[PDB]
């Protein structure tokens, strides 16, 4: 089976910060650079 | 949104009629939020230059950016008037909405925190 | 930024506005260019969005 | 892959002609917040109508001033007067002067003021100052048509040397409030259900404010045809 | 004291770029008017993929083919990135043939021509073939809008056919600047201006105007009013 990333799956970085996947957001819901360049992923400060 | 803005560009200075306060911001001299003194009491130049007659034009302000919702202000809120952000007006009103009962929620809310 | 400078285009209203915030943030100094305190901004790591 | 849409239904709930509720689903993913925000910020902005631009009162030099026989100071009362709701009955008016004169023991209210021709005051029940024995007021005020909101020394308007310049709230649109939540139609998930909640003066309906609304963005939109 | 109609401007590279200039507009206008286009340039823009994959004896996707390189899962995400153009706009569909041996690195050119089918990118790698490397495949390319992942259409013109990822949006990337202009004694007007970034398969122009319709017909939805029976 090919398995996509899903909500509910897992992450984390080499820094200890994990977290489940909680939503995914269509392109244009996603903060954006002004030269139009959408972010992956949006991790909260409060974590930090 | 309930924050209160602290600008040292005025620095407590002493002014006799508040059109000289509204001159020396325009020229730059005093900030907006900046305590000052006029006449006898302990004022800010936001306090005086924008004055609202109901929280509905603060934030019609706000939205036409006018003023933020930190910004130290002058608001008329139930037959009172109230120097705050509206920011804390916002606050107040959602709490209002919320629990359905103007007074009540005047009650419950502190507003100058 | 110097792409964007070559492209034709100017700094935006937006970024401005995001730029009076980071002043008053003190993350700018005031009486910069707009171009300054962005590189300002992004020395710091920091975009508009 | 294939795809078959329904189209939306527009419901209204309304409230007088100072409120109303306006309901449209099922939309497809994202187009909740896509329609809504524009209306917002035309709403806000570009609804055409009525506001008090300038103030003169007889013997008040400014607007921190005080004023001799009445209880309210002149900040009091030009906070009264942003309240007034005036309604252009003749499209062609752009601006009318009117003027009030009263003295004595009474309560001065927007009934009070001399009747012009073509203008309906919605709030003639709205209180403007109280005179005590001796008190005497006389005061001419510049209403104006327009959008938005201007302040005071924005537009910085004088007819004469004492008039006192009002910070001009011309929105008929005191709040917009939008919220789009999820929706489902058969098996199709993510469809969008947008919720617009209007506040008006009175002197313009919510439907009439929402009507402009999607007006003025139309016309916009055809703004993109000819090079 | 009312703006009247702006001067729209309009600058162009090949099929792939554009920007569209409109000035003066009221103070907020440029965001009000930007937003909600990037916001259907994103979405709503129709376009075509490739929906399906054949290749003979290739039962499924986790399979190598003998003197290939690349494996299928490899192959089928390079066909994902082709990117095709129906000049005809009646034709829903269509099945491209690919037949290739030898030495070679075998490419989006290598496609037998179809009528009215244009391969906006010829130069796209598919595959590295070897010596006696066969490589022989059907391609379904459909039209659509948005994002439509192989587990919701499984799409199989065939038994042994591999349902594709597709991602019908031809457009690339969507920027807007504002900027601050003045028409007269006005001031704080804004200028804006549209970038758009497609792959060829619809101009930024194309994507530009059908964007204004949706958006317009989207308006049409408020024209008949009902009656709320809640009460
Ligand atoms: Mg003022
Ligand atoms: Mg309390």
């Amino acid at each position: 089976q090919k398995r996509k990333l899903q909500v509910g799956d897992k992450l984390a970085n080499r820094h200890g910060n994990k977290g489940v996947v909680a939503k995914i957001l269509p392109v244009e819901d996603m903060p954006h650079l002004p030269d139009g360049t959408p972010v992956d992923v949006i991790l909260n400060p409060l974590g930090v | 949104i309930t924050q209160v803005r602290k600008e040292k560009k005025g620095a407590g200075l002493e002014f006799a009629t508040p059109e000289e306060a509204l001159a020396a911001h325009e020229r730059g001299e005093v900030a907006l939020n900046a305590p000052i003194k006029v006449a006898g009491r302990e004022t800010s130049v936001g306090r005086l230059k924008y004055v609202f007659a109901n929280p509905d034009e603060a934030l019609l302000a706000v939205a036409h950016g006018i003023v933020d919702l930190q910004d130290v202000v002058t608001v008329r809120y139930m037959g009172k008037r109230l120097e705050t952000s509206p920011g804390r007006i916002l606050f107040a009103r959602i709490v209002a909405e919320a629990v359905e009962d103007e007074k009540v929620a005047w009650e419950l809310i502190q507003l100058d925190v | 930024f110097g792409k964007r400078k070559g492209e034709g285009f100017g700094v935006d209203k937006r970024e401005v506005e995001v730029l009076r915030r980071a002043e008053k943030l003190g993350l700018v100094t005031p009486g910069k260019t707009p171009e300054e305190q962005l590189k300002e901004l992004f020395l710091q790591g920091k975009v508009v969005l | 892959l294939d795809s078959k849409l329904k189209a939306p239904v527009f419901t209204v709930r309304t409230q007088g002609r100072e409120y109303g509720e306006f309901v449209l689903e099922p939309l497809e993913r994202g187009f909740g917040v896509t329609l809504g925000n524009p209306l917002r910020r035309i709403l806000l902005s570009s609804i055409p109508g009525t506001a008090v631009t300038s103030v003169y009162i007889e013997d008040v030099l400014h607007e921190f001033s005080t004023i001799p026989g009445v209880k309210e100071d002149v900040v009091e009362i030009i906070l009264n007067l942003k309240e007034l709701v005036v309604r252009f009955l003749n499209p062609s008016l752009q601006t009318v002067t009117l003027l009030l004169k009263a003295e004595g023991p009474k309560e001065v209210k927007a009934r009070d003021f001399l009747p012009v021709a073509d203008v309906e005051i919605m709030n003639p029940d709205l209180h403007i100052a109280t005179l005590e024995e001796g008190g005497r007021l006389n005061m001419e005020v510049r209403v104006d048509r327009g959008v938005g909101y201007v302040p005071a020394e924005k537009h910085g308007i004088k007819d004469r040397i004492n008039a006192i310049p009002v910070d001009a709230v011309f929105s008929p649109v005191r709040r917009v409030a939008f919220q789009v939540e999820d929706t489902r139609l058969g098996q199709r998930t993510d469809l969008d259900k947008l919720t617009l909640r209007i506040w008006t003066d009175g002197s313009v309906t919510p439907l009439e404010a929402l009507n402009q609304a999607v007006e003025i963005l139309r016309e916009h939109l055809t703004y993109f045809s000819n090079p």
